[PDB]
């Protein structure tokens, strides 16, 4: 219970960071997986 | 008796608020628990392999400090997915050799990873030969292309 | 919700990206674009010995 | 950063090759490198 | 519990499988991923990329191997290096039980 | 991969072509939401996209 306390404390101090992770990672996974959908490859825009 | 009154009231309130929640959670945890148990063998090896590969995939993209290191060789690509047959599926199950697990670590002594075909509707299994692309030439004005789309090249 | 919905398909597609014989990941380069496109041939990504069934 | 890296301009990833070189036989011939700009050590 | 010591290090990669979190802010400077292109045209790369799976898989592989190049620095010859599927002793799989 | 424009990229449902940013600017901006290949849900292009 004590080690769970310290783990949960470091998690609770960074609960806003967990929420930010979920928020900013749930809004681009479809967009990122879109590129590698056409075929057995992934498109790239080689600017140079 | 007074302490029993107070404790009984408080505990009854807490239990009445959080009892059905726990009951339905423990009822709904059966499929997730069975799934986690079924695919337990591929946990330690997966985490071990990711830990092993983390320094390498970190030094690859962090070695220069301003770019990424890649080895660029030209190759041919397969036929794009057809509409009805290659639709996404989420019916993947099992692991290598029919049961969940991991391959032994891939050094340079055994470099080619065995391709694992899963029930997803997309695969590159029959690419065992050099063949000309089925949509070899395509026109994007009237949508007419040379060759017939297929799933069996 | 969106992660749980969209990650398995990303995982399956990136697994299908990898070419066992050539190693690594294959990335083809890309008015909007040219009216005509070509795909000369497809190389042997795998071999009959390298195929293991899930 | 990776969310705004690729997949926002279309159906493709965004790559920016600052330094491209040719390897052939076993000498490696350097073609283009960018000293300063978006690709500097940081 | 078996993988508990390695989990903290795996979290650097086990979420973003191809990207390592440590050096993202300097590799990707906004809207464009940086990359360095090593366009290799060595006969090993040509043999593996194009002539694999056919009857001329060894036409120019031995041509490079007979030269000063060494097998260690060459990409493995897919027709001879064993794989975890058909390697001697049966399939080479590790299962946690 | 060899072969140019064999699958064409779908710019339908992504950032406008005039909203593309110059590579000379390293400033990171907030990422917009709800962008994916918005093609009519047929044809060989992007069969395994989000819409499926």
């Amino acid at each position: 219970l004590e080690q769970l306390r310290t783990v949960s404390d470091v998690l609770n101090e960074r609960k806003q960071d967990l929420a930010d992770i979920l928020t900013v990672a749930g809004k681009f996974i479809t967009s990122l997986a879109e590129a590698l959908a056409s075929g057995p490859y992934f498109k790239v825009m080689l600017v140079n | 008796l007074v302490a029993a009154v107070g404790f009984g009231n408080t505990g009854g309130d807490i239990f009445e608020r959080g009892g059905p929640y726990l009951v339905r959670g423990a009822q709904d945890l059966l499929p997730t628990s069975a799934l986690l148990d079924e695919y337990s063998p591929a946990l330690f090896c997966t985490i071990r392999n990711y830990h092993d590969a983390a320094p390498k995939l970190a030094g690859a993209l962090g070695g220069n400090g301003y770019s990424l290191l890649t080895n660029s060789l030209v190759v041919g690509v397969g036929n794009p997915y057809v509409y009805p047959d290659n639709l996404p599926r989420v019916n993947a199950k099992g692991g290598p050799e029919g049961r969940p697990g991991c391959w032994q670590p891939i050094t340079r002594d055994l470099w080619p990873f065995p391709y694992l075909v899963m029930d997803t509707g997309a695969s590159i299994a029959p690419y065992n030969h050099f063949e000309l692309g089925q949509p070899m030439f395509a026109e994007y004005v009237w949508g007419r292309q040379v060759g017939e789309n297929t799933i069996n090249p | 919700e969106t992660g749980l919905h969209a990650y398995p398909n990303l995982a399956a597609n990136v697994l299908n990206i990898n070419s066992p014989n050539q190693g690594g990941i294959i990335g083809l380069p890309v008015f909007n674009y040219l009216p005509f496109g070509m795909n000369l041939a497809s190389t042997a990504m795998t071999l009959p010995k390298q195929i293991a069934y899930s | 950063i990776i969310g705004r890296a690729g997949g926002i301009y279309g159906d493709f990833f965004n790559f920016y090759a600052c330094d491209l070189t040719l390897k052939l036989n076993v000498r490696t011939v350097r073609i283009t490198t960018q000293p300063s700009g978006r690709c500097t050590p940081k | 519990g078996r993988a508990a010591p390695y989990l903290v290090g795996a979290l650097k990669l086990i979420l973003t499988v191809p990207f390592n979190i440590d050096n993202i802010p300097k590799a990707i400077r906004g809207d464009y991923i940086n990359v360095s292109l090593k366009l290799d045209l060595t006969l090993s790369s040509v043999d593996n990329a194009f002539l694999s799976g056919t009857g001329v898989s060894g036409m120019l592989r031995a041509l490079e191997q007979a030269w000063g190049r060494d097998p260690a620095t060459m990409i493995p010859d897919v027709r001879f290096t064993p794989n975890p599927h058909d390697a001697p002793g049966g399939p080479l799989v590790e299962r946690g039980e | 991969g060899l072969g140019i424009n064999a699958p064409p990229p779908c710019l339908t449902g992504f950032l406008p072509a005039s909203q593309w940013r110059s590579p000379a600017d390293t400033r990171t901006e907030p990422l917009p939401s709800g962008l994916y290949c918005k093609i009519p849900k047929d044809a060989p292009n992007a069969v395994r996209g989000a819409r499926n």
